RNA sequence: UAUGCCAGCUGGUGGAUUGCUCGGCUCAGGCGCUGAUGAAGGACGUGCCAAGCUGCGAUAAGCUGUGGGGAGCCGCACGGAGGCGAAGAACCACAGAUUUCCGAAUGAGAAUCUCUAACAAUUGCUUCGCGCAAUGAGGAACCCCGAGAACU
RNA sequence: GCGCUCUAAUUGGAUGGAAGCAGGGGCGAGAGCUCCUGUGGACCGAUUAGUGACGAAAAUCCUGGCCAUAGUAGCAGCGAUAGUCGGGUGAGAACCCCGACGGCCUAAUGGAUAAGGGUUCCUCAGCACUGCUGAUCAGCUGAGGGUUAGCCGGUCCUAAGUCUCACCGCAACUCGACUGAGACGAAAUGGGAAACAGGUUAAUAUUCCUGUGCCAUCAUGCAGUGAAAGUUGACGCCCUGGGG
RNA sequence: UAGGGAAACGUGAUUCAACCUGGGGCCCAUGAAAAGACGAGCAUGAUGUCCGUACCGAGAACCGACACAGGUGUCCAUGGC
């Protein structure tokens, strides 16, 4: 499928939101923050559009 | 910090444009370094370069340029 | 997790535990039951022979469908739990290790107490997926005592 | 207003182009055409731009591969910044 | 040919997409109309009283 | 005496219970419109490191002025490196600057991008020239004018 | 008449250890009241008058947790029966890698792609999670990197048809047929200006590099002032010859 | 005296996909349109921006809750016996 420059941007953002919660945030928050409640696998999940 | 408002106002419409372009170029090289795994940084500065630029711009507005 | 259910005397006794091991809980009950009263060393030789298949572990409670083994005495069914057994050897290697580091004769120490406990739920991680089925999670205490 | 050049795209592959084809790679703003990217570069660096290739990255940014004239030297340029 | 599983396999047509107006994946690209905000159908935004209990 | 029955003891599993409350629910007084000067809403950005939330908008967790406040500070968020503040910072109040794209969406088209100057469209006045203006959309419910069921 | 919540008045207890919980003693026909020990570590009553989302064994009741079932079924059945011996790495190897031997797939199990997916690609580090066993492997986990075009596509054109504006209808509209104008409507697979060869990376390649070539537009100069008639784009089904 | 190959770096033939060009037959069926191209020369120079481009394309990268025995379009229809 041929994507558009707009679509390609959204996907790019999505790929980026799909990253670990920086190692340091854990310490800064005394570990109250560990899970990325927004992890989206390519196969297991479905991105909008 | 290493730049103030009064000092920005004691400039001429040509001195700010001058100071401005200066910072930008400094900023740009700061970023260039960071991009290349820069280390000899002082993070509290690349942050300033942005605020200063803001200030110079805020002033170019007030002073009518 | 568990805590030692029995009370020991540091001057004449060693301790050892296994935590959240993913292995049959039913096999552990058997092994424990089986090696209790034995000598740390006797247990090791035993367990290794089991992992071999020359010695069968008597399955007295969880034996539905299990075929009879001629080497079982006083009983009939039994198997060769090599995974669960390899893990008891670790518990022993550790219990006998702590033993000597305390001027004891580990290999000759008696297994005064050994018991398995199902602990359940592994618990997902940060950057980690989830538990597939419901594999059992075992804990097991061991108390070595001077002869 | 928006600036044309964001910063130098520095990676192994970018190095090659630099050390081998006299090419400097940049992360530029996505609304920038090749020609705009061309000018901006010849200015902030003082050189002669021969050709510029662009690509919209899966990072939401536009990458530009800029080749300098035979006179200027990519390595020598990038070195100062 | 079952209407179930075996007919699920032909579903590779795109219809509803991210809406330029309300940001929902309800913009029907073949109809050019958002089933959520009504973008493409009306200037006023789609909204009905039955989207909630009568006395609320 | 195996397999085993009943009750207890020690440990576990489980998360009830008791205690606690940064959230709710309800009542009450006050107050009450926003938008072409482009709103409400959304997309995408923005941090030294930054995924979420909050904020902000290419001047991007912010810039300016006045007043308050005060030795501390760099949101949630307690890390690391670094920085800012007696040139009075942080923080609060009012006022101003900036304020990307889509969006009534208004030059034209388009799943938030693109193509070559624009109040598109409908109107009022009219220098009959978009020259000066109006409308559009939003809002918790309340309000006013029309259309108007069925279960029961 | 017993018990629960909170309000009030009157009156008490508690870090010299409240509530709750576990085990145990006494009272009451009983609802229940009370005490002792352990735990716990901060709240808790009594009497009177009130208050009410006030008492459960049940509803194929709801939600959560758990046991037996059971170390049982499945991990065999498909015209694709697939491995074996050595060796490498490794804490660990039936299944990760090398060699040999033996096989499997032939319109596909090969090659190129549309839709769709959306980073799944390459590299490095990992194995708690995922993989019907295992794993040193991986589409898994984490971090990095990666997609380069005048001549491949989109873009332009029009198809069935669609929308917009005007007009008209309707109580009215985000509704509705006609007419008029405008726009939209084809990425493998409609029409269409123009690219080939070789080389190159861990990952791109008619895009980058080397070589050669072609198309359009415009500017300049020369020619020509012919210029729009026409041809082309541009076409069904069946049989067949010739060139190649 | 491009390129490529370790080397040779062939020549003729038959049958001939692609491609090219014809003749015949059928219709109570008649088998798009428009942009564009040609018509209408040459030389030198300049410009040619914008979007897509990774990978899967399937008994594990798509739809089917799944690494699902299902479903899912095109071209390779000329490799040998
Ligand atoms: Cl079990
Ligand atoms: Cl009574
Ligand atoms: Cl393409
Ligand atoms: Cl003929
Ligand atoms: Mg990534
Ligand atoms: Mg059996
Ligand atoms: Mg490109
Ligand atoms: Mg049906
Ligand atoms: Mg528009
Ligand atoms: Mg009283
Ligand atoms: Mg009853
Ligand atoms: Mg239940
Ligand atoms: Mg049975
Ligand atoms: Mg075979
Ligand atoms: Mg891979
Ligand atoms: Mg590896
Ligand atoms: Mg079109
Ligand atoms: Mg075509
Ligand atoms: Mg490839
Ligand atoms: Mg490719
Ligand atoms: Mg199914
Ligand atoms: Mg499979
Ligand atoms: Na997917
Ligand atoms: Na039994
Ligand atoms: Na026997
Ligand atoms: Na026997
Ligand atoms: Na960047
Ligand atoms: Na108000
Ligand atoms: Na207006
Ligand atoms: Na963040
Ligand atoms: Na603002
Ligand atoms: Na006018
Ligand atoms: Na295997």
């Amino acid at each position: 499928g041929k994507k558009s420059k707009a679509t390609k941007k959204r996907l790019a953002k999505l790929d980026n939101q799909n990253s670990r919660v920086p190692a340091w945030v854990m310490l800064k928050t005394d570990r109250e923050v560990q899970r990325n409640h927004k992890r989206r696998h390519w196969r297991r999940n479905d991105t909008d559009e | 910090t290493v730049l103030h408002v009064q000092e920005i106002r004691d400039m001429t419409p040509a001195e700010r444009e001058a100071e401005l372009d200066d910072l930008k170029t400094e900023l740009l090289n700061a970023r260039a370094v960071q991009a290349a795994g820069g280390a000899p940084e002082n993070p509290g500065r690349i942050k300033e370069l942005r605020k200063a630029i803001a200030r110079i711009k805020t002033i170019q507005g007030e002073e009518g340029d | 997790g568990i805590s030692y259910s029995v009370e020991a005397d540091p001057d004449t006794t060693a301790k050892a535990m296994l935590r959240e091991r993913q292995m049959s809980f039913k096999h552990s009950k058997a092994i424990a039951r089986e090696i209790k009263g034995k000598t740390a060393g006797e247990a090791v030789d035993y367990l290794e022979a089991v992992i071999e298949g020359d010695q069968p572990v008597p399955f007295k409670q969880h034996n539905s469908g299990v075929g009879h083994k001629s080497k079982v005495d006083g009983w009939d069914a039994g198997r060769y739990p090599e995974k669960a057994s390899k893990a008891f050897l670790d518990l022993l290697e550790n219990a006998v290790g702590n033993a000597d580091h305390q001027g004891f004769d580990g290999e000759a120490m008696t297994i005064k107490h050994v018991a398995a406990h199902k602990v359940g739920e592994r618990k997902p991680r940060a950057m980690g997926r989830a538990s597939a089925w419901n594999s059992p999670q075992v804990d097991v205490e061991l108390i070595l005592e001077e002869p | 207003s928006w600036d044309v050049i964001k910063h130098p795209h520095v990676t192994e592959k970018a190095m090659n182009d630099m050390d081998f084809q006299n090419k400097l790679q940049f992360a530029v703003d996505d609304r920038a055409s090749k020609g705009e990217v061309a000018d901006a570069v010849e200015e902030q660096y003082d050189v002669t731009v021969e050709q510029v290739n662009t690509q919209n990255t899966m990072d939401g940014e536009k990458k530009a591969v800029v080749r300098l004239s035979e006179d200027d030297d990519a390595q020598e340029v990038a070195s100062r910044i | 040919t079952g209407a179930g599983t075996p007919s699920q396999g032909k579903k590779n047509t795109t219809t509803h997409t991210k809406c330029r107006r309300c940001g929902e994946k309800s913009y029907h690209t073949k109809k050019k109309v958002c089933s959520s905000c009504g973008f493409g159908k009306s200037a006023k935004r789609r909204d009905y009283e039955w989207q909630s209990k009568a006395g609320e």
